[PDB]
């Protein structure tokens, strides 16, 4: 083996060309930014999710 | 699930018909005008 893939066509695993290590790849970070407000008239301080 | 399986298959379905991976078309083809080809690629993926 050299490197594996998932159900999709993205590289799941990888093997070290120097030390032959079982490695696997995860995506870095992403997602949505969600803003919670109590309304501008009531207050003006927000919170995120 | 069958819809989302179909959505995954859209990425493998190359649309602009000369590339497979965006990394490849950066390497195999030149920067300054082969970027026309990925716009063809992204817009089918957009409609998909
Ligand atoms: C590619 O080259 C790298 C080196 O640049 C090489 O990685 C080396 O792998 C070996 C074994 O996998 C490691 O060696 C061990 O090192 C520790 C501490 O340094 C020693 O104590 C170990 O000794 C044990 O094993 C020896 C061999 O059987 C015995 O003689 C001894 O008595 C002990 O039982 C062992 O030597 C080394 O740390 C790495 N080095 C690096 C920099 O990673 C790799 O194996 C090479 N790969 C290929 C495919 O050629
Ligand atoms: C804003 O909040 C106050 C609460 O004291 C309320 O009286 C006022 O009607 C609100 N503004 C609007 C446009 O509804």
């Amino acid at each position: 083996q050299q490197f594996g893939r998932d159900v999709s066509d993205f590289t799941d695993s990888v093997r070290d060309p120097k030390t032959s290590e079982i490695l696997d790849i995860s995506p870095c970070a992403f997602g949505g930014v969600s803003v919670i407000t109590p309304g501008t008239n009531a207050s003006s301080e927000v919170a995120v999710l | 699930a069958q819809a989302l399986n179909t959505l995954v298959k859209q990425l493998s379905s190359n649309f602009g018909a000369i590339s497979s991976v965006l990394n490849d078309i950066l390497s195999r083809l030149d920067p300054p005008e082969a970027e026309v080809q990925i716009d063809r690629l992204i817009t089918g993926r957009l409609q998909s």
